[PDB]
């Protein structure tokens, strides 16, 4: 496989470690499904750190019983022990459905990153590849940005 | 068996004592698998003696024993100084490799494993002996060299009684 | 009369894959495998709860006794192969019972090896 | 259904109710569905033994582990795992590793019924019409329904133990 | 058809298909039911009081000690609302939309429509969805009231 949505321009078929010399045709889609899912999580993850930094923490109470003004929970690592395990369980449940929804089993329409969002469905103006490639490329950038951001929040100690 | 992946210019087809004069293609397959596997173990073993003489891993081997990687003796004395639970877990792990991933399929190539890559890199490829005839020979000769060396290093430790400068003059 | 424990799929494949029955094994390989198993196992009953179980060595005695048991059963196997002479392991056109005798000799060798390996593990660890 | 007919009449609250309220089986092939069942039965069979092992250990019966540690281990099975000597755990892993090796490579189950690890399919009938027998489908229900209950049961034990004691 | 109403048309300045509308319809009716349950559910801890009582888990003889519109918690009934959450899932995994052949039909277990009073299609199917839409806005508006404008009433 050398002609999918991943080959943008600055690098060609970038497989230095040779996962494609033996990458089966379904393995590409499986790994592509992994890449699309990873990239979309990273975009949500990145927003989830840069947005509470500039925009203040949620005006609210997070847990109506355990006094969480969103300000005692820091933006970054360590918030895992600050957010309640149930608010952690409830986001785990919500993400649990989002895959136990319309299936992403091998060969299913959910297995190539298609789920039915269609926020940006341009009327096929030679832009379906543009939006697809942009999502993949941004997800690749978001994953790299997050890992640096995670190391930023860890090695320094807090936030950035 | 000249032309099999193991013939090299220094000796051609060595067979001095004539241990494979008759065909016995089954015998050659078994002995080749042993030659590759013993070479790979020897190659990993040969690096296992050199590196501790320069570098030691940072942490503790058995944190609930005080034992840290530094104070374990090198060579054939760690067997009686590394706790038996430690060595038993290596045996269990090598058992996993020999029974699970690194299980030589009969139909596959002599040293081919169905889960490892071109030099052994975990996560793999099916072998292509004709194209890779250079590296397959390189592995055997390096394994052949390592088997001589590791038999040396263990012998050096057995006589000199250490792993320091005297063990390797 | 087919039963689960002898004629089930697992039972059939387990019996067929034993060293005595495994396809493609040279007789010396079957002997070596069986002997290694026997020699490794036989050390335990002597080095523990033996006459010298509490002595400082307490294991070389077990090693000697296990090697003796392996030798005795190997002698019995040689008697069996020189009297009954099973011919199921002989290759075509060979002295009858030669395969069985080779299997028994390599069982003796494997018993020595397994006993020594068990003793080495006990002493080292 | 077509392909889910190979695992038909074997799940749901009532025996002939294909539950699947996530579409995990539709569009999947016959071998994949059979492999999914092989995962289900293997999880459930271990879960049944896991629950039994949990209860015979949470009541005060940990002989091998009281006689190896030379002290009565704690009744809490999670905490008793830590106290159990490392030699015992490694041998426990190795024994299961040998069993898992034994079933897979030397004595493989068939490819049409990949859960027949004992291999009854070579002596079983499963397609006769007798009443005082041929209830093998019913005993398949009891294995699956009990095992499914054991799967959620053992997770409840572990989750509650690791959280609310 | 169905939920098309009277004061507005298809009200789609954004689905607009068949299969996608069917899934959206299932979401619409589902959200409608909860709001109607929640809206009338919120008015009841008000007049008629916090009706509950009897021996409950860590809440024996609890007179619905979960106060306010949000309910708070503090081991008062709201922890028992998790049991409502769990048993809500049981009906959501047994009588669900995967075997729900029409939009949001659960085969009418109560048989209320078997001439008991509701009818099939026509106004009743349109009245259910329209009432659900009103309650969903009402429940959300009630959420704003409890948050920063006192309590319900
Ligand atoms: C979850 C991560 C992930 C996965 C599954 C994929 C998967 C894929 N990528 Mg991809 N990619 C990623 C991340 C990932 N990518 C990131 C972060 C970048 C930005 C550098 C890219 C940039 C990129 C380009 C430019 C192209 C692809 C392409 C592809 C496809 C074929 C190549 C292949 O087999 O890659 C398999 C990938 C893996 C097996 C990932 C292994 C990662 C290793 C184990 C670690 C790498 C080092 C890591 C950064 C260390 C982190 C440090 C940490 C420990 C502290 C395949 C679908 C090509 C394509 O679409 O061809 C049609 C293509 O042209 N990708
Ligand atoms: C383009 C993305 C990006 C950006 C803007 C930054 C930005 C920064 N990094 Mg950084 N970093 C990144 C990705 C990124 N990082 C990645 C992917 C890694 C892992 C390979 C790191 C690993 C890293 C380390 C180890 C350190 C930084 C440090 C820094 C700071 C100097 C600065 C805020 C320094 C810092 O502030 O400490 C965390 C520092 O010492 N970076
Ligand atoms: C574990 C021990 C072991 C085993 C089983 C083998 C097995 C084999 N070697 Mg070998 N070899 C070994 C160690 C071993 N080697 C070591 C340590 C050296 C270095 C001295 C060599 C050097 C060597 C050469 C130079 C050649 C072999 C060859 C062979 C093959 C035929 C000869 C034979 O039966 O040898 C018993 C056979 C596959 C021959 C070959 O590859 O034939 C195709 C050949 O030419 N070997
Ligand atoms: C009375 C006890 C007894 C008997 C009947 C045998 C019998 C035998 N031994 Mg033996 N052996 C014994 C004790 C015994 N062993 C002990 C105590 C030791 C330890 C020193 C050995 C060490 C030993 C070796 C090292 C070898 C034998 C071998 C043999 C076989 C010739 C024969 C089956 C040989 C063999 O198995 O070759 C086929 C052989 O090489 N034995
Ligand atoms: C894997 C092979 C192996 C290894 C590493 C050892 C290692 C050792 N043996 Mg040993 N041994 C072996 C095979 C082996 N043996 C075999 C096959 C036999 C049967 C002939 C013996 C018979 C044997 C005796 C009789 C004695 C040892 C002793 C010893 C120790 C000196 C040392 C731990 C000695 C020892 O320390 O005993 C306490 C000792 O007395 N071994
Ligand atoms: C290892 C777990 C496992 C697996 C692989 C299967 C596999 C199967 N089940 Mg099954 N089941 C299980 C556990 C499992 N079951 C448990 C615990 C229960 C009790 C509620 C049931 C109850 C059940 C019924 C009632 C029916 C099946 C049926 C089936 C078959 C259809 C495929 C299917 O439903 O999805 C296969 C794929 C999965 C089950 C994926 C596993 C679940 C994913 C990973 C998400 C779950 C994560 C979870 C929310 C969080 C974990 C903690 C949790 C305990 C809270 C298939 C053979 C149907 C059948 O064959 O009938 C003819 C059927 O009617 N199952
Ligand atoms: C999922 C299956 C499973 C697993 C992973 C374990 C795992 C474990 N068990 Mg266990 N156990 C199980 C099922 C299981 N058990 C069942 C079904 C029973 C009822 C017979 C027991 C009864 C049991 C006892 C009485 C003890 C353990 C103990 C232990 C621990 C040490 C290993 C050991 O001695 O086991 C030994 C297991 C047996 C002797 C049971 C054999 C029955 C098998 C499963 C029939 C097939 C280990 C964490 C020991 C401990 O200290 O616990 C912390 C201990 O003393 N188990
Ligand atoms: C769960 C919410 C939900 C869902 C899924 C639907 C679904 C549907 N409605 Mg519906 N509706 C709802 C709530 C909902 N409704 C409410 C609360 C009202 C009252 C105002 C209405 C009033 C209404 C009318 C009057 C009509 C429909 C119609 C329809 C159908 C086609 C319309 C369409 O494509 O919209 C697609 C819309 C979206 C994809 C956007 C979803 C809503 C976004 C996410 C937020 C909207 C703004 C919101 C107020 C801000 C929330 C803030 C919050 C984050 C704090 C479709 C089945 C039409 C119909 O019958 O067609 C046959 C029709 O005529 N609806
Ligand atoms: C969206 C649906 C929904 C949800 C999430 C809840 C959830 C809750 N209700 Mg509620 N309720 C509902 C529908 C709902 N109910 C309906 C339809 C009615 C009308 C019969 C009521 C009538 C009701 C009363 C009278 C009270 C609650 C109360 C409560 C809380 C404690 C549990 C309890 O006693 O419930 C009781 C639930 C029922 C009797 C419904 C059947 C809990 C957070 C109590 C509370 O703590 O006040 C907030 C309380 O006093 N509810
Ligand atoms: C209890 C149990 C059981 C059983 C088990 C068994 C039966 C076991 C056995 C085991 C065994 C029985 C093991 C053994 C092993 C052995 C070994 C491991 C050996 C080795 C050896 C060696 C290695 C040797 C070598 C050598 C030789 C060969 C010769 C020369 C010298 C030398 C030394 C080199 C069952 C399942 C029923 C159930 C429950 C549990």
């Amino acid at each position: 496989f050398e002609s999918e949505l991943g080959v943008q321009a600055p690098t060609g078929f970038w497989d230095p470690l040779g996962f494609a010399k033996d990458g089966s045709m379904k393995a590409f889609k499986r790994r592509r499904a992994s890449e699309i899912k990873h990239g979309r999580i990273a975009m949500l993850a990145t927003m989830g750190y840069i947005t509470p930094e500039i925009t203040g923490k949620f005006p609210g109470y997070l847990s109506p019983s355990t006094l969480l003004k969103y300000d005692d929970i820091p933006n970054g690592l360590g918030a895992i022990s600050k957010v309640p395990a149930l608010g952690w369980a409830q986001i785990f449940v919500y993400c649990g459905y989002a895959e136990l929804s319309q299936d992403q089993t091998p060969g299913s329409p959910g297995a190539e990153g298609n789920f039915g969002f269609k926020v940006l469905t341009s009327s096929d103006p030679d832009s379906l590849e543009k939006k697809l490639a942009s999502e993949i490329a941004n997800g690749r950038l978001a994953m790299m940005a997050f890992t640096g951001m995670a190391t930023q929040d860890g090695l320094t100690g807090s936030a950035w | 068996f000249e032309g099999e992946l193991g013939v090299t210019p220094p000796m051609g087809y060595f067979d001095p004592l004539g241990l494979s004069s008759d065909g016995d293609k089954k015998t050659f397959i078994r002995r080749r698998k042993s030659e590759l596997k013993n070479g790979r173990v020897a190659m990993w073993a040969c690096m296992g003696w050199i590196v501790p003489e320069w570098y030691r891993f940072p942490g503790e081997l058995s944190p609930s024993s005080g034992l840290k990687f530094s104070e374990i003796p090198n060579g054939m004395a760690a067997l009686k100084a590394l706790p038996t639970e430690a060595w038993a877990q290596m045996g269990a792990f090598v058992a996993l490799l020999e029974l699970g991933p690194l299980w030589q399929d009969e139909s596959r190539a002599p040293g081919d494993f169905k889960t490892c890559a071109k030099y052994g890199f975990p996560m793999g490829s099916d072998s292509d002996p004709v194209k890779n005839q250079y590296s397959l020979n390189s592995e055997i000769n390096n394994g052949r060299l390592a088997m001589m060396a590791i038999t040396g290093m263990v012998f050096q430790n057995g006589i000199t009684g250490t792993t320091g400068p005297e063990m390797w003059a | 009369v087919i039963t689960l424990t002898e004629n089930g799929l697992f039972a059939k494949q387990f019996l067929s894959a034993l060293a005595f029955y495994r396809e493609g094994l040279k007789p010396w390989q079957r002997g070596l495998e069986i002997g290694m198993a026997h020699g490794y196992f036989l050390i335990g009953p002597f080095t523990s709860l033996g006459p010298l179980r509490n002595t400082p060595e307490a294991a070389t005695v077990g090693l000697l006794c296990g090697c003796a048991i392996v030798g005795i059963v190997s002698i019995g196997g040689l008697i069996f192969g020189s009297t009954i002479k099973p011919t199921r392991f002989d290759k075509d056109g060979d002295k009858p019972g030669a395969g069985f005798i080779e299997m028994i000799n390599w069982h003796a060798v494997g018993g020595l090896g397994g006993a020594g390996f068990a003793h080495a593990l006990i002493t080292v660890f | 259904r077509e392909a889910p007919k190979v695992l038909a009449g074997t799940g749901g609250p009532l025996p002939e109710s294909f539950w699947d309220p996530a579409g995990f089986t539709n569009n999947k092939t016959d071998e994949e569905l059979l492999f999914y069942r092989a995962a289900e039965l293997k999880h459930g069979r271990i879960a049944m033994a896991a629950v039994v092992g949990w209860f015979t250990n949470a009541s005060g019966f940990h002989y091998l582990g009281d006689l190896w540690l030379k002290k009565p281990a704690s009744d809490n099975p999670i905490e008793a795992f830590n106290q159990l000597s490392l030699l015992g755990v490694f041998q426990m892993v190795f024994f299961i590793g040998c069993l898992e090796w034994l079933t897979t490579v030397p004595c493989p189950p068939p490819k049409d019924a990949p859960w027949d690890v004992i291999g009854m399919s070579d002596v079983l009938e499963e397609d006769t019409d007798e009443n005082p027998m041929a209830e093998y489908k019913k005993i398949q229900m009891q294995e699956l329904n009990n095992s499914r209950l054991a799967m959620v049961a053992i997770i409840g034990l572990i989750v509650q133990a690791t959280t609310t004691g």
